[PDB]
């Protein structure tokens, strides 16, 4: 059901589908180290994606359904120069007629013509101005389905936002060719992360959208903050989602010392352009591993790791004492070498019992292989501290609503900018 | 029938006064006076409590506008719904009666609010406690006026008003001694902080408690037992009063020798008692509006109205002209750099009223200063660091703020006016209010000071009141006093500092005083035994109404004009007077 679809081999970019479709890359196109698969595009004219595809498969028809899907990450829109300035980023337009996608401030714009120019728009828009956003700088699963009889949607994460008719549209001749480039934007700086780029030639239903919404989501592997993999020996600033206003801190070393949420979080502020909530508070969380087989350093599912807590740039344990009064046991950072036989080696989870991607979990387990619980928090006295409880467990077990056991990792990224 | 009535009446009224006679002043008249003399205390040390805790609980519980203001009210309208109420109940249920039951609800209420931590309950708890002590001034003078002769009843009814300065001046004492102790922070509960306000609170609460203790010694008015048809125990009080004087005399074997007094004829289960209540108050609150009284209650409601509003309107005038003077003398003093270029320097300073202005201000670092009305206009920072910034009544207007950090500051958002940041930081910042708060320091003091003036200057009157009231009359005291108090209201106009504001303070302060007395007196003689508290209490409910009002247009006109305040206090004394002088003279009349 595939026509075009991106994605990496040895050195290279490649088709997957049955077509061998000649991709060109410009000579300043960047990967990562670690997922090099997804691929980034900056500001300059030789950051260019070139793709060419068959004349047996150009969309030349009428009545012709088709449907593409891709992940996206863009980074944060900073000062006044990034408004009112949409940039196509996908171009697949040609002599005035195809389809593109284009961007504004805070929008994901879906644009399709035809050889009559008339114009139909689908928008996304997420605010900026937000405490604790689900769509800066992180990645996002977008996907549009046009149907040539009814409309076109768009759906982002598996759910939709908007849609329109597109009825009026007669014939669209889209381009041979397929363009991933920045074009339009004044700000020198600006760029955008795009991966697992794939083409249909029918409008995808929603059990066909989620079911590729979880097979490329990589479940079994845990993702951070940005949505990207979560490293080893790798510093994590540390935000509770049932509670987002408060961050990891210590006030003592040792058995004695405890960890709670302090709040509430600082501000980063550009005036009327951001007023997000800063990220970059509290202690670092660094993992380690213990028993990991594999060769690399990408954190997957079922792993039991060591936790690092950085305090005044000094590293120390994570660990309980299991034998404690009540269910919940109090998490205390300890010195390595004095740690004895504490409990401290977690177990790091990324689904569920049915396989159901869901966000971070730990589950602190002891020298025996006994689940103590998946650490949370639990209020003392008007003081949140952290706590490692079977409770969680439990509501796991009976498919309740857990409070306090899902976690994020943020490490520091150049697409948030906040001073450190 | 009704003038068969009225004979009844009239004849209870002529043996009543003989029996008195008969018994004597003395010790028992003077122990009385004591007891309700703290009774009247208690309402004199009330309305001093919230203007004094006023700039302590602004910062301490974030009291916005509107908010400071229906709480300098709020005894005034507590006592409006008091004074009715315990004024109508007296006479169904007593003067001591309700005495007790107004001083005690005063008195919960006031422990109760020392306490209180939110606003609205704390609004709620002093409205009580208004509601308390209102009917303390009705109950008080129509009870003690039930045991005394025609002889000398306006001097022994005006030495009675000495008790309201001694309030005053207890609350201003207290408030000096307890309040400037800033550092007292008792702890019980980590939500909870206990200042010294709450402490002034309490003791403030004090001498009601001990009006309570002290009257529950005391016998209730035999007029009121003979109104109401229980002749035994009218008897019996009547034989205490005369077994107590004659026994302080040096006569302990004389007898009593009244054996038989007239009495006024009398011709689920607790609503039927509330609601027969309400009728018998309405009774007797439509008959003070009757035939026989219906010329003298209108001339008593507007000389009610007319003197509270003036003496309350300009009595909270003054002290906000003092301040107001100060604050124009405060921004005069103000001192203004015009432009200014600082750059790489590590720059505390503790600066008060100051105005910045074309500043330019790069990688600067701001620790640990002190800013009191400051202000920065159309500045830069850039790259600028603060930390550990305490701001009061400072603010920053048409500035710009480029990669600067705000570290462990108060400078929250409303601090900032038409600015514009970038990339800028907020961290670790202070627990404050929502908005400003202002903050009063060494000028309480020399308030408490004025309030000590203010209410002996009031002392003097008060002896020349009481000591002619009986010699001069009641009419001449009320209009001569009044007419004086208009001659002062004319002299405001010769007062710009706030030297002249205190000494024009006194002056009418010791003026209206005498008329106050004046008025008490009158009031007390001109209506009947079974609805005197009754008519007291709708006056003196109209007065605290007069006093909301007043206040309000009073406040309202300061740094405006000074012709406002003049004008509408003398023509509301003058007109005050004009009624007071149509009114019938009680001197040397038996208490009908
Ligand atoms: C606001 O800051 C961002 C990010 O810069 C970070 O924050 C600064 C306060 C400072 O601490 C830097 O060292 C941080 O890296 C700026 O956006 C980036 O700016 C850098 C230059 O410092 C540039 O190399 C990047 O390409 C920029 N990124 C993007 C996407 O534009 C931003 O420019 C700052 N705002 C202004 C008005 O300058
Ligand atoms: C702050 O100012 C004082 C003098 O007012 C100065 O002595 C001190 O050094 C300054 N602070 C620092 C940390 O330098
Ligand atoms: C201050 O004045 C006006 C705003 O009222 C503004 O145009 C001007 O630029 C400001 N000054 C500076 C230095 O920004």
């Amino acid at each position: 059901t595939s026509i075009l679809s991106i994605v990496y081999k040895k050195d290279d970019l490649i088709d997957l589908s049955r077509y061998g479709a000649k991709i060109n890359i410009g000579d300043r196109v960047y990967y990562d180290s670690i997922d090099k698969n997804q691929i980034k595009l900056i500001n300059l004219e030789s950051s260019t994606i070139e793709v060419i595809l068959k004349n047996a498969i150009v969309y030349n028809s009428m009545y012709e359904n088709f449907s593409t899907s891709f992940w996206i990450k863009i980074p944060k829109y900073f000062s006044k120069i990034n408004l009112n300035n949409e940039y196509t980023i996908i171009n697949c337009i040609e002599n005035n007629s195809g389809w593109k996608v284009s961007l504004n401030y805070g929008e994901i714009i879906w644009t399709l013509q035809d050889n009559k120019q008339n114009i139909q728009r689908v928008v996304f828009k997420y605010s900026q101005m937000v405490n604790i956003s689900d769509y800066i700088n992180r990645w996002i699963f977008v996907t549009i389905t046009n149907n040539r009889l009814t409309k076109s949607k768009i759906y982002i994460n598996g759910r939709l936002i908007d849609q329109k008719p597109i009825s009026n549209l007669g014939n669209i001749h889209a381009s041979n060719k397929i363009m991933f480039k920045l074009d339009g934007c004044r700000d020198p700086r600006r760029y955008i992360m795009i991966k697992y780029f794939n083409l249909f030639d029918k409008e995808l239903n929603e059990k066909e959208i989620k079911d590729l919404y979880d097979s490329q989501s990589n479940s079994g592997i845990l993702k951070d903050f940005w949505g990207n993999y979560l490293q080893y020996d790798k510093p994590y600033y540390m935000l509770n989602l049932f509670d987002p206003n408060k961050y990891v801190d210590v006030n003592n070393i040792g058995i004695r010392g405890y960890m709670y949420l302090k709040g509430p979080r600082g501000s980063v502020v550009t005036t009327n352009i951001y007023l997000n909530s800063t990220l970059y508070e509290g202690t670092k969380f660094i993992i380690k591993k213990y028993a990991s087989g594999n060769e690399d350093n990408i954190v997957r599912n079922n792993d039991r790791v060591y936790i690092n807590v950085v305090v005044k740039n000094k590293e120390y344990r994570l660990a309980t004492n299991a034998s404690q009064a009540g269910v919940e046991k109090i998490l205390s950072a300890l010195e390595i070498p004095d740690v004895g036989n504490l409990s401290q080696v977690v177990v790091m989870k990324s689904k569920d019992d049915q396989g159901i991607r869901n966000k971070c979990k730990m589950n602190l387990q002891d020298n025996n292989g006994n689940d103590i619980g998946f650490i949370g928090f639990h209020l003392y006295d008007n003081i949140a501290k952290l706590v490692a409880s079977n409770w969680y467990n439990r509501q796991v077990g009976k498919a309740s609503r857990t409070f306090g056991c899902s976690w994020e990792f943020i490490p520091v990224d150049d697409g948030w900018g906040e001073s450190s | 029938g009704e003038a068969q009535r009225r004979k009844e009446r009239e004849e209870l009224a002529q043996q009543y006064e003989a029996i008195l006679r008969e018994c004597g002043h003395g010790r028992f008249q003077w122990t009385l006076y004591f007891v309700l003399g703290l009774a009247l205390m208690a309402d004199g040390v009330e309305v001093f409590v919230v203007g004094f805790v006023l700039p302590s609980a602004e910062k301490d519980m974030c009291l916005s506008d509107s908010n400071k203001g229906m709480l300098g009210l709020i005894v005034y309208l507590g006592m409006m719904v008091g004074a009715f109420l315990w004024g109508g109940l007296a006479d169904r249920l007593g003067r001591r009666q309700c005495l007790l039951i107004s001083l005690s609800v005063n008195s919960v209420f006031a422990f109760f609010s020392s306490f209180v931590q939110g606003y609205g309950t704390f609004l709620f708890c002093r409205l009580l406690s208004g509601v308390g002590i209102g009917g303390s001034i009705p109950i008080v003078f129509s009870y003690f006026s039930e045991f005394l002769a025609q002889e000398k009843r306006g001097e022994h009814l005006s030495w009675l008003c000495m008790f309201w300065m001694i309030g005053g001046v207890y609350a201003a004492a207290m408030a000096w001694a307890i309040i400037p102790h800033y550092g007292w922070s008792f702890q019980m509960g980590s939500a909870y902080q206990f200042h010294s306000w709450r402490v002034f609170v309490l003791v403030c609460a004090f001498p009601s408690v001990f009006a309570i203790g002290a009257l529950t010694t005391q016998p209730e008015s035999p007029r009121f037992f003979l109104e109401n048809g229980k002749h035994d125990e009218a008897w019996m009080v009547l034989k205490q009063v005369h077994d107590t004087n004659m026994r302080a005399k040096g006569h302990p074997e004389r007898v009593f020798s009244v054996t038989h007094i007239k009495t006024i004829h009398q011709e689920q289960r607790w609503g039927v008692r509330a609601l027969s209540l309400g009728g018998q108050v309405w009774g007797n609150f439509l008959s003070c509006f009757g035939p026989e009284y219906r010329r003298i209650t209108l001339m008593m409601m507007g000389v009610w109205f007319t003197m509270s509003f003036s003496y309350y309107g300009l009595t909270v005038w003054f002290p906000d002209m003092i301040r107001h003077l100060q604050a124009v003398d405060y921004a005069s003093r103000t001192k203004v750099f015009p432009g200014e270029r600082v750059e790489h320097v590590t720059f505390n300073f503790t600066l008060e009223n100051q105005i910045h202005r074309g500043g330019q201000y790069f990688n600067d670092k701001f620790i640990g200063l002190r800013l009191k009305s400051v202000s920065f206009e159309d500045s830069l920072f850039e790259e600028c660091y603060f930390e550990d910034v305490t701001s009061s009544n400072t603010f920053f207007r048409n500035c710009t703020f480029i990669n600067t950090v705000f570290y462990n500051t108060d400078l929250f958002e409303y601090k900032f006016v038409n600015s514009r940041l970038i990339n800028s930081t907020f961290l670790h910042n202070k627990e404050g209010c929502p908005l400003d708060v202002t903050g009063t320091g060494e000028g309480a003091y020399m308030v408490y000071f004025v309030s000590f003036l203010g209410t002996l200057a009031v002392l003097p009157g008060n002896i020349v009141s009481a000591l002619l009231m009986d010699k001069i009359g009641r009419l001449r005291m009320l209009a001569g006093s009044s007419v004086m108090s208009c001659v002062s209201c004319f002299f405001l106009s010769f007062g710009n500092s706030e030297s002249a504001m205190i000494a024009l303070l006194c002056l009418f302060g010791g003026v209206s005083i005498a008329s106050w007395n004046a008025l008490d007196v009158l009031t007390v003689e001109l209506y009947p035994s079974d609805k005197r508290t009754t008519a007291f209490g709708f006056l003196n409910a109209l007065c605290k109404l007069a006093a909301v009002l007043g206040i309000s247009i009073f406040t309202s006109f300061v740094g405006i004009t000074k012709a406002a305040p003049i004008l509408f206090a003398s023509a509301a004394l003058a007109l005050g007077s004009s009624l007071a002088l149509k009114l019938p003279e009680t001197r040397g009349q038996v208490l009908q």
